[PDB]
């Protein structure tokens, strides 16, 4: 009742993947051989459970990447569509020639997997936003699979363009190119930075040798912590689509923050206590989130706190109508009481209390703004244009793409200033 | 009708053991609230343990 096919693709696709899909079978109790010591895995002969997640990708690499690693025999190996032939870093490739004559294939796989169950709700898909296979197969999944099922719901995680340095130079291309394809075919999108991971890893559990595999955990803990207030009992239970009602209050403002607590170093664990004011300051802060925008830029349009493990809902209203109250200038006044709620019942493994973070809030657009000036500085000079043309691609789309990003940020910039 | 037993003439009667009865009953509960409250100091700390371990 109510399942999810988690679809991945592209480098970070998969390693995220791999490292929640681990994360998940250490909440369930679980082993890598996939026996048990209907929401995500499905039951196999012999009591085995085996994850309902395609995997795909053109480059076979990353498959020996994932598959190798531990809690990595799980995943049906009927299930790793894998193109041998290459990926190069490049939308139109993935998108029209290259990754497209393939996608037939993903398709028949999630019908496969989508036919197969009783009630789907929503698909869950994790990848990049300008890594070449990744974007364009995703955002060309994106489009067939809600053109073709639009009773269930659509949800992305994506990564955003790390905003200091790059870690490619043709990011801002692909980056709109798949925002052009997001706003139009997505129901639910939360985004993530690379940059904002290294500064919490930095500052907030004095790491030192933080390795992508850490990271990697933490956003997929905030991941499956999102969900955890669906497949397990719950004061007050919440899902995928409570989200999506109480959150967007219109078509294309759905790219949301995501924000874990609590994360603690060693002697900051050794002197704080476990009590949920103490979760809430270290919530709403701005150097705990998953986005590199500074909230404190803008305002919170609605903001959903699914808490876990066992606590008065007392103490959770009064610590909401405290935090709203009193920083009432980052919150939107148009729609009152603009913070929604959510109590689960189980904690993580190996704490007492839990916070996820789901924030819609008005800042992010900032950064939308940041792309806005790179494409359009490398769009004059026509830098780069004709390896994407020589794929069939028209130019003219491209214009359109930047216009509707404009749109999208000019939709920010009309509320956070509206008043009422 | 020179009586009527409607009057209640044992009032103190009546009065006294309400109050001793309310009083019993006031002490267990106190009791059992007593050992609510430090079983959950006790599993409060039984967190803190593992935590710290
Ligand atoms: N936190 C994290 N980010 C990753 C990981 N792998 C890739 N990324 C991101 O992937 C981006 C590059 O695009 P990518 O999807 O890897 O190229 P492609 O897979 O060949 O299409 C970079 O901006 C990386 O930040 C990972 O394992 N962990």
């Amino acid at each position: 009742m109510r399942e999810i096919v988690h679809i991945q693709g592209g480098q970070c696709g998969n390693q995220i993947g791999a490292k929640f899909w681990e994360v998940i079978s250490d909440e369930h109790g679980i082993d890598p051989t996939g026996t048990y010591h209907n929401v995500y895995y499905n039951e196999a002969t012999g009591g085995r459970y085996v994850p309902r997640a395609i995997l795909m990708d053109l480059e076979p690499g990353t498959m020996d990447s994932v598959r190798a690693g531990p809690f990595g025999q799980l995943f049906r190996p009927d299930n790793f569509v894998f193109g041998q032939t290459g990926a190069g870093n490049n939308w139109a490739k993935g998108h029209y020639t290259e990754g497209a004559e393939l996608i037939d294939s993903v398709l028949d796989v999630v019908r496969k997997e989508a036919e197969g169950c009783d009630c789907l709700q929503g698909f869950q898909i994790t990848h990049s936003l300008g890594g070449g296979t990744g974007s364009g197969m995703g955002t060309l999944l994106i489009s067939k699979v809600r053109e073709e099922y639009p009773d269930r719901i659509m949800e992305t995680f994506s990564v955003v363009p790390s905003p200091k340095v790059s870690d490619t130079v043709v990011e801002p291309y692909n980056a709109t190119l798949s925002v052009h394809q997001l706003v139009e075919n997505a129901d639910e999108c939360m985004v993530i930075d690379n940059e904002a991971l290294y500064d919490i890893c930095f500052r907030t559990l004095k790491l030192t040798t933080p390795t992508y595999g850490d990271l990697n955990h933490l956003v997929s803990a905030a991941m499956s912590g999102v969900t955890c207030c669906l497949r397990f009992p719950g004061q007050l239970n919440s899902d995928l689509r409570k989200l999506a009602v109480n959150l967007i209050p219109f078509p294309r403002l759905h790219f949301f923050m995501i924000g874990f607590a609590p994360l603690t170093s060693r002697g900051s664990q050794q002197y704080r206590a476990l009590t949920v004011p103490e979760l809430t300051q270290q919530m709403f802060d701005a150097k705990n989130m998953m986005c590199a925008a500074d909230p404190r830029h803008g305002r919170y349009l609605t903001a959903s706190a699914l808490f876990r493990g066992r606590m008065s809902t007392k103490e959770v209203d009064e610590q909401m109508l405290n935090v709203q109250n009193k920083n009432s200038s980052y919150f939107v006044e148009w729609i009152p009481n603009n913070i929604k709620s959510s109590i689960c019942d189980i904690p993580p493994k190996g704490l007492k209390m839990a916070v996820t973070f789901v924030g819609n809030s008005t800042a992010i657009q900032e950064m939308f703004k940041r792309v806005a000036e790179q494409f359009t500085a490398m769009f004059r000079r026509k830098a780069f244009l004709h390896w994407y043309t020589g794929e069939g691609m028209d130019e003219m789309e491209f214009t359109e793409a930047e216009s509707n990003m404009n749109d999208l940020v000019s939709e920010y910039q009309q509320y956070q200033d509206a008043t009422a | 009708l020179k009586c009527l037993d409607g009057e209640d003439l044992n009032q103190g009667n009546r009065r006294r053991l309400q109050q001793l009865q309310q009083r019993d009953w006031i002490e267990q509960q106190i009791r059992e609230k007593e050992e609510r409250k430090r079983q959950e100091d006790e599993e409060k700390k039984a967190f803190e343990q593992q935590t710290l371990h």
